[PDB]
């Protein structure tokens, strides 16, 4: 937890990439009665 | 999420998302197809507006 | 001279962000071809369709396909499924009967084993042999291809070429890019022989000393060639012919894929229209707009000039089709199935 | 969180729009030519071969096509994200500092 | 000294430039701009004063 300062830099796309845990390919949310992703 | 009588309630966001994805895909599909580039054109400035 | 009322407009343009003002200010240039240039825009599509069944045509291997994978349906004891649905199924310049498919697939068979023993007198392509060659093709011509298995095939003579590109990448990296040896010569002489090395040692008889520093990547070089001429004996076709198909295919494409933005081109206004009756607060306009393109695309696609009616309502049906169910499949947070 | 492809490149719009602009004011191009370029409304010069045409040199649609036939190769000009990213990606930042 | 700063000659032109000012850009045509303008003040559909 414990941290010392705060830094801003620009988001590279690798670091995006990096971060994320998977690629979004729809808009869909959910069923419309299986209320669920 | 819901309400107590069925209703559902959302954030504004989800709604720009479905928008930009719908676009997307859309452009993909136009360029698996060699689809003319007035059309490519205005997926574009549609996809940078939104 | 539509592009100039673009240009001092877009000189003038008062800072206009409206995508919609640009684009159906664009539109505005290409007009509405109509009543024969429909009819000619389907005249040289069909044309380079055909020509690219000409390029059929010319490939041996394209019946051998054609037979073996029906041999492959046909193998197991009796089918009437899908690969028959991408199969046999002619046009009529149904529920298949065997009985017209062995009908059909025997004079083919004559064709073929008749043609290839003329090949070979005197001459791969000796004047009686090219005129029975040419009615190979003449047989060939009036099937229509299911356009599913038929871009199979088709595939099978793109990915080709890009494989001989594929190699003449390869060894114009490793033999110019690394020892400078001149393309122009090249030309020239991998032009001339084409099926034996003797071009290097003709090039390197050219003294160069250079071209005497190639000991050290000498087995490498002429090995690259190997995977050149490979493609000799699995294609067994020779290099003149293969230019010629691939290129004559090629124009056979670029036919129909230059004559279609004519269509499309002029019936925005179609497309825009119909889309326009169905922007009531259902979605939003250019997605509406957009769809009613795609729907357009598949009516150019699919129209006939032979039934002679008017275009309007061939893509009014496929347009409305299109848009009038990616509202529904889109336009919601919760997608509620075209059913319900 | 998640992420996404894109099909094309597309800008940000507050390295775009707020006050010094921070992506024109460093290619020393204002902003209605970036507009002009990333509105699909015409085209810019990514890199002109020729030294008879320039960077961040702005070719109309129609005026575009007399240097096309004129001379086809040794210019580079484009239109859009792409265009533009192509020219950042290009800029060292160096010479043009110490010139300045 | 109206008139002499207004570039406008004849009724055509102002027309053109009433047009130029509530559609920016667009390529102006007669009808479009007679009936636009006609539209704004002198069309019982919108415009009543009570």
């Amino acid at each position: 937890e414990e941290f010392d300062a705060i830094k801003i830099a620009l988001a590279s796309p690798d670091m995006i990439r990096s971060w994320s845990f998977g690629e979004v390919k729809k808009p869909e949310t959910i069923n419309y009665r299986t209320f669920k992703p | 999420v819901p309400l107590d009588g069925g209703r559902f309630a959302t954030s504004d966001l989800n709604d720009l998302y479905r928008r930009v994805i719908n676009r997307n895909n859309r452009l993909k599909r136009l360029l698996d197809l060699a689809a003319p580039d007035i059309i490519v054109r205005n997926e574009k400035r549609m996809l940078q507006e939104a | 001279a539509a592009a100039q009322v673009l240009s001092s407009v877009e000189s003038e343009i008062g800072r206009t962000t409206d995508p919609v003002r640009m684009y159906m200010r664009e539109m505005g240039t290409v007009e509405l071809l109509t009543r024969e240039g429909e009819i000619d825009i389907a005249k040289r599509i069909e044309d380079g369709i055909n020509q690219v069944q000409c390029s059929v045509a010319e490939y041996p291997e394209a019946i051998t396909y054609l037979l073996e994978q029906y041999d492959r349906v046909e193998a197991e004891e009796a089918r009437l499924s899908d690969l028959i649905t991408g199969f046999v199924d002619p046009n009529a310049e149904n529920s298949i009967d065997p009985e017209l498919a062995r009908e059909k697939f025997a004079e083919l068979r004559a064709q073929y084993v008749v043609t290839r023993d003329t090949i070979k007198a005197k001459g791969r392509s000796h004047a009686t042999a090219q005129e029975e060659i040419l009615k190979l093709s003449e047989v060939f011509k009036q099937f229509r291809l299911v356009p599913k298995q038929f871009d199979y095939l088709v595939n099978s003579m793109r990915v080709m070429m890009d494989r001989v590109r594929t190699q003449e990448r390869l060894i114009m990296k490793l033999c110019v890019e690394q020892c400078k040896m001149p393309k122009k010569n090249f030309i020239t002489l991998f032009t001339g022989n084409e099926t034996s090395d003797t071009w290097f040692n003709a090039a390197i008889a050219m003294n160069k000393p250079w071209s005497e520093k190639l000991h050290d990547v000498s087995e490498e070089v002429h090995r690259a060639l190997q995977k050149l001429q490979q493609i000799e004996e699995e294609t067994g076709l020779t290099i003149e012919q293969v230019k010629d198909i691939n290129r004559r295919m090629s124009i056979g494409e670029a036919k129909a894929r230059r004559a279609k933005k004519e269509m499309v081109e002029a019936n925005l206004r179609l497309v825009i229209s119909i889309a326009k009756k169905y922007t009531n607060r259902g979605l939003q306009f250019l997605d509406l707009i957009q769809e009613g393109n795609i729907g357009l695309m598949k009516a150019v696609d699919k129209f006939e000039y032979r039934r002679g009616y008017k275009f309007s309502t061939y893509a009014t049906w496929w347009i409305r089709q299109a848009i009038t169910r990616s509202i529904a499949d889109q336009a919601r947070t919760i997608r509620i199935p075209v059913h319900m | 969180m998640g992420h996404i492809e894109l099909a094309s490149p597309t800008a940000h719009i507050w390295f775009l729009k707020s006050l010094p602009s921070r992506i024109g004011l460093l290619l020393d191009m204002p902003l209605r030519d970036i507009e002009r370029v990333l509105y699909f409304e015409s085209y810019v010069v990514i890199e002109g071969g020729m030294t008879n045409l320039e960077r961040q040199q702005i070719l109309t649609e129609e005026q575009y096509l007399d240097a096309l036939e004129e001379f086809g190769d040794e210019f580079d000009a484009k239109m859009g994200a792409e265009a533009i990213q192509a020219l950042l990606k290009s800029m060292d930042l160096e010479q043009e500092c110490e010139q300045l | 000294e109206t008139l002499r700063v207004d570039p406008t000659n004849d009724r055509l032109s102002a027309l053109v430039e009433i047009y130029r000012m509530m559609r920016p850009g667009e390529p102006p045509t007669r009808e479009a701009a007679e009936s636009l303008f006609e539209n704004l003040f002198f069309s019982e559909d919108r415009y009543d004063l009570s």
